[PDB]
RNA sequence: AUUCCGGUUGAUCCUGCCGGAGGCCACUGCUAUGGGGGUCCGACUAAGCCAUGCGAGUCAAGGGGGCGUCCCUUCUGGGACGCCACCGGCGGACGGCUCAGUAACACGUCGGUAACCUACCCUCGGGAGGGGGAUAACCCCGGGAAACUGGGGCUAAUCCCCCAUAGGCCUGGGGUACUGGAAGGUCCCCAGGCCGAAAGGGAGCCGUAAGGCUCCGCCCGAGGAUGGGCCGGCGGCCGAUUAGGUAGUUGGUGGGGUAACGGCCCACCAAGCCGAAGAUCGGUACGGGCCGUGAGAGCGGGAGCCCGGAGAUGGACACUGAGACACGGGUCCAGGCCCUACGGGGCGCAGCAGGCGCGAAACCUCCGCAAUGCGGGAAACCGCGACGGGGGGACCCCCAGUGCCGUGCCUCUGGCACGGCUUUUCCGGAGUGUAAAAAGCUCCGGGAAUAAGGGCUGGGCAAGGCCGGUGGCAGCCGCCGCGGUAAUACCGGCGGCCCGAGUGGUGGCCACUAUUAUUGGGCCUAAAGCGGCCGUAGCCGGGCCCGUAAGUCCCUGGCGAAAUCCCACGGCUCAACCGUGGG
RNA sequence: GGUCGGGUCGAGCCUAGGCUCCGUGAGGGGGGAGAAGUCGUAACAAGGUAGCCGUAGGGGAACCUACGGCUCGAUCACCUCCU
RNA sequence: UGGAGGUGAUUUAAAUGCCAAA
């Protein structure tokens, strides 16, 4: 429910649909829901480990929008 | 069944009736498919918000479909957020989670 | 490995899928190819309700019955022909219905050496 | 298959808003004071049975049936529902108002241990009625002719007292 | 009994020629294996509980037991298992009272009070006949026990004749014939428990099995298997009987 | 109750479908005082994954030891007495759980085995003679992170192994004693072989001793019983937009193997076997007793209780045993997961509780072996998440309450004011009840005190022509239809109707429906007679006479478990429920 | 119990080919609702050329034309066959 | 009196439905 929650989100709001799990476990349903509807889950044990990695996929996405413009 | 709302809308109602009766789209957690809703009740488009859970089943028409002026949408809003929609609509409760 | 059970086939030709384990209580075993040796050798199988069965590996001696019902107990040579098949009489295999020369003739054997452990032989004239 | 499942005594109308039952039914209902409508239901199932039963057996013929007649028959006059001379035909005239009289409630009324329906049935619930020296509390309880006159005061109540005020009032009428 | 043998039994699949309350508990007493077969015998415990009521519970009725209170065909029985069959005898001495086990009218199993003299003979029907080492002759009973005679006797016993036997001693007291004439008593069948006496005999090809005829006391005539004909005497029983 | 009502027109009669009105099952909104009975509660999606505790033991009257307490003499010891583990015996193949697979001799029913196995138990007939051997426990030393495991010393048995005799099995030659419908069977006599028993053990009294006298036991044979294996005839789903299928395939002869018959498997010889009366292939499904519904004929379902089958993460395979290819026993592969000192080692709750996940959808990590049974024991007894007892729950059914009486007044059904009464129910006590409790039941004290909701209100269809809001907006509407500033139809007030501890919403099946038609429908113009004809299987077939007895009808034997259904009587206060009889 | 030799049964694994299911998919095709866009007026009266069936050709679009058929075709005059 | 058929003919051009009803 999490995923479609998060594809929810993203419908109106490319940016903001994305998960950030520290120290958890993703099961075998999420995952492949996640991989058919293609959001993206961003896992970790350590809390700057894992909110850098979130802030430069935003950052690549944002130079890729305008890479092909 | 249990889904969540993608979006509001509103649907013109049949010849010779005039108006306009206030509808969701649901996206079903079971299956991911994503169908209509209506939404019974004088206001009741208030209660509903973007990103809510509902509980929907059949509106109750001939052949187990749709029914009156409203061709299209076969299904209504029970409740939201866990709580009764009749309800909120009369009274006697609040929404939860502001 | 041996099962005894059922075939997977129906009279008309169709197949069967099998709805269940293979029992232990449907199961076969190894022929005993009973040869002819110089020295005989025989073995004790433990069988279903806890009985025995007496199995023969090597034969060495025959019994030999004349049709005055007197018996002799004499050695066995080679095994002429088997009808049962068609290579036994090169290899010395002993059954159930072969022939085999004597020191005293001819004999048909009468017995199942490897149900009874013993070979039986009636005398041909 | 399925095993047993309890089934309901009574049967329901197959109509629920027919104006002729109703009135029907609202009479009988204000006369016997009855709780509500599934006690009257009650004993309407009872009486189809009895009916089902004689209609099945006037076109039977062989062993059994007639032992099951002459079952039926006892059963009834036991009951206090029919003279002792009756036959098979006369189950067929019986009314629901018959079994309605059988009820402890009003033959507590009859007999005159109440002034109304109402004390009688209270009378009964509260435990102040005894049936053949021992007490029954359900006023829907149907009464055999056999017992029917050792029906009383139960002899531990305060109302088994010639003088108790209650009593009196009830005598006075 | 999907590896082994069962060795339990409810109540509601318990044999229906026993008095017994089928929905007061879940469990009944499996029998163990004896003289006579399910359809006509009961445990032990059950005529010891149930049926006299010299016991309210099992336990007590195990401690009766194995103090040596009850004897059937004269003989000790401790195990609350063991079933008792038709045309057994049950004797409780220290009460002094004898009993005789037999089929109701419906099919169902009854103790029949009997006198102290009748209560040494025990009726055996011979249900079969052979050969054994050494020539003798072995005759097997309706009830499972066995019996030796010699080679001479070999024209004094045939199938479906009944022996009257002395019981605990076992030892052979009279032989009663089945041929016209004879006195019968049913033991299985829509005729359980009616008497009378044989008429006629018939018989039918490839191992059906054979027919026979009985005049009971009022004239009527009725139907039944050989071997549901029990011979109890020559014209008159030879034992008590209701 | 063997039933109708609304809807096609400006109006009418039809055909035809949709909707209303009834019952039952699952989920769910709002709302709830009490008791009793019962076969109710993670079945539908995930036969998905699981921490912790428990779900199978027992025997001191089979045997040697260790420890403790007392008595006699005790340098020692010998005794009794009670504990503890080990060797040894029996059991753990039943019971409990779930419904994935399976369209099949899986299941129901009638028969068969002269083609077979069976520890425990019952009866009758016999036997118990002579030798040998190790080893746990215990003492010395240990190895490894642990799981586990090494060497040396000594000892016993109802433990193990030999020898004899009884006994069993195979083949050839004779004899005719038994059962049976019928002997490849049983019995007797010769002859050639192969296999091959036993624990006179244990307890107690009389015994001065000699030795009896009971109690429990060991081995062989014949039969039964109990529990099964195997086989046959008949009976019960959907598809032709699946038409040909099979090559150990169908049969024969000779063998092997099995507890046993059999292409069950081989060697050789033939060309059979199944099919439009539906083979083969595909779909869906555990079968039945039964259950829901209907006037019946029928139509639909098969979780819960009983009988049968199958499975233990998926797929294969073995040891022990009377019985297993074994849910709480073993091995390999695949796939998950856990602990390591990194060298290795472990685990699958579709048992009772409990947790996560999935979903619209489902309970306590409780007490007891007192009852009913099972395993062990000579017995007394011991163990059992089976079963019994409670805890949570608008599961099903039965019986009740939320006051009653009199006199006045009122808008006279009802409401109010006076005076009285009762205590089911509620609060506090004593007894009985129970394995112990809790409920329940009998008494005592207080007091009308502690207790009504849900849907509907234009027609169908019972109930308002009242008032205030809104103004083709908002909303209602199963169907027909309302709402456009004077709404009996929307929102609210006040009235009224139905049912009532319940009452409404959604989805499914039966009825409605003679819209599946045997009973019992239609085809000129409304859906529907091949464009026409000839003919193979199938169905339907003229009159009389004689025979038969397959269908058909009547009478009678053996069967179709129990529960469930109907009736009377009896026990719980009556009932629901339970027992004895008849169907 | 180890090691080797022989015979036989076998889950799994790899390669090739042939069938079939699920997800995406450029491009194309008709169907159904909506009715404040557009061009015409084909069907109903003789609907202004009677309508319709089969076949074939042609045309922005409803449609038009040829050969054989049906009445489920209006009006007038004459003829035939009946009651 | 009321019906059923057959053969002939039938004198230019002439498309559409808006405000409403509410
Ligand atoms: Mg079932
Ligand atoms: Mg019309
Ligand atoms: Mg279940
Ligand atoms: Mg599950
Ligand atoms: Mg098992
Ligand atoms: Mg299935
Ligand atoms: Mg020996
Ligand atoms: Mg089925
Ligand atoms: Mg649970
Ligand atoms: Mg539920
Ligand atoms: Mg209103
Ligand atoms: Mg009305
Ligand atoms: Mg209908
Ligand atoms: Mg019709
Ligand atoms: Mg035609
Ligand atoms: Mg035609
Ligand atoms: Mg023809
Ligand atoms: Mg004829
Ligand atoms: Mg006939
Ligand atoms: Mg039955
Ligand atoms: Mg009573
Ligand atoms: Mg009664
Ligand atoms: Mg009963
Ligand atoms: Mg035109
Ligand atoms: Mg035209
Ligand atoms: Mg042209
Ligand atoms: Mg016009």
């Amino acid at each position: 429910t999490d995923v479609m929650e998060a594809l929810s989100v993203k419908e109106e709001e490319p940016k903001y649909g994305v998960i950030l799990g520290f120290n958890v476990k993703v099961n075998e349903d999420a995952e492949e829901v996640a991989k058919a509807k293609d959001v993206k889950i961003f896992v970790g044990n350590v809390i700057y480990k894992l909110i850098e990695d979130y802030e430069e996929w935003v950052k690549e996405e944002e130079e890729k929008k305008k890479r092909e413009l | 069944a249990r889904g969540i709302v993608l979006e509001k809308i509103a649907v013109e109602a049949k010849q010779p009736n005039s108006g306009m009766r206030k509808a969701v789209r649901v996206q079903l957690i079971k299956n991911g498919k994503v169908v209509t809703a209506f939404c019974p009740g004088d206001g009741a488009i208030k209660f509903i918000d973007e990103h809510d859970e509902v509980i929907i089943e059949g509106i109750g028409g001939p052949k187990g479909g749709s029914m009156g002026d409203i061709p299209g949408i076969r299904y209504k809003v029970v409740k939201v957020n866990r709580v009764s929609l009749k309800e909120l609509v009369k009274g006697r409760k609040e929404k939860p989670r502001r | 490995a041996i099962w005894q059970g059922r075939s997977l086939r129906k009279p008309s030709g169709g197949r069967i899928v099998l709805a269940r384990k293979k029992r232990k209580r449907e199961l076969g075993r190894e022929p005993s190819n009973t040869r002819v040796a110089e020295q005989d050798k025989r073995k004790i199988i433990r069988t279903y309700g806890g009985n025995k069965k007496v199995r023969l590996t090597a034969a060495a001696y025959a019994n030999v019955f004349d049709k005055s019902g007197k018996g002799r107990k004499v050695r066995i040579i080679r095994v002429i022909e088997n009808p049962a098949n068609r290579q036994f009489a090169r290899r010395n295999i002993i059954t159930k219905g072969a022939i085999i020369e004597t020191e005293i003739g001819k004999a048909k054997v009468t017995s199942r050496p490897g149900q009874d452990g013993v070979v039986n032989a009636i005398l041909l004239e | 298959g399925d095993p047993k499942r309890q089934r309901k005594k009574y049967e329901t109308p197959p109509h629920p808003w027919i104006k002729e039952r109703l009135d029907r039914e609202r009479v009988l209902m204000d006369k016997y004071e009855l709780k509500n409508k599934k006690e009257l239901w009650k004993h309407e199932t009872q009486l189809k049975n009895f009916r089902r039963r004689a209609r099945r057996l006037l076109a039977a013929r062989g062993k059994q049936a007639e032992i099951e007649r002459e079952q039926l028959l006892a059963r009834l006059k036991r009951l206090g529902l029919l003279p002792e001379d009756a036959v098979l035909d006369d189950v067929l005239s019986l009314t629901i108002e018959d079994i309605l009289e059988r009820r402890l409630q009003t033959i507590v009324y009859k007999k005159g241990l109440a002034r109304t329906m109402r004390q009688a049935r209270q009378l009964i619930v509260h435990g102040h009625i005894e049936v053949n020296g021992q007490i029954i509390r359900s006023p829907s309880y149907l009464v055999l002719k056999e017992e029917e006159d050792t029906i009383t005061y139960a002899r531990t109540s305060p109302f088994a007292n010639p003088q108790h005020p209650e009593r009196m009032m009830i005598e006075k009428a | 009994a999907r590896k082994g043998p069962k060795r339990h039994l409810k109540r509601l699949a318990a044999p229906t020629s026993w008095y017994i309350e089928r929905k007061a508990y879940k469990w009944a007493v499996r029998p163990r294996p004896g003289p006579h077969n399910m359809r006509t015998s009961i445990p032990l415990l059950y005529i010891v509980r149930d049926y006299l009521g010299y016991a309210k519970t099992a336990r007590e009725a195990r401690k009766i037991l194995n103090e040596g209170k009850f004897l059937v065909d004269g003989r000790v029985r401790k195990d609350y298992k063991f079933p008792v069959g038709i045309m057994d005898v049950v004797s409780i001495p220290e009460t002094g009272e004898h009993y005789r086990v037999l089929p109701n009218r419906i099919g169902k199993l009854i103790l029949h009070p009997i006198s102290e003299e009748e209560a040494n003979i025990k009726p055996l029907r011979i249900r079969n006949k052979r050969m054994v080492k050494g020539a003798k002759i072995q005759l097997n009973f309706h009830d499972g026990t066995n019996h030796l005679i010699p080679l001479s006797e070999k024209d004094n016993y045939f199938t479906s004749y009944t022996v009257l036997m002395k019981v605990p001693e076992r030892e052979i007291l009279e032989v009663l014939p089945f041929e016209k004439g004879a006195y019968v008593f049913v033991t299985q069948g829509k005729n359980v428990a009616r008497k009378g006496r044989i008429v006629e005999i018939k018989k039918f090809p490839m191992g059906w099995p054979d027919v026979v005829t009985i005049e009971d006391e009022e004239g009527e005539l009725f139907d039944t298997l050989k071997e549901y004909a029990f011979v109890v005497g020559r014209d008159k029983p030879r034992i008590s009987l209701p």
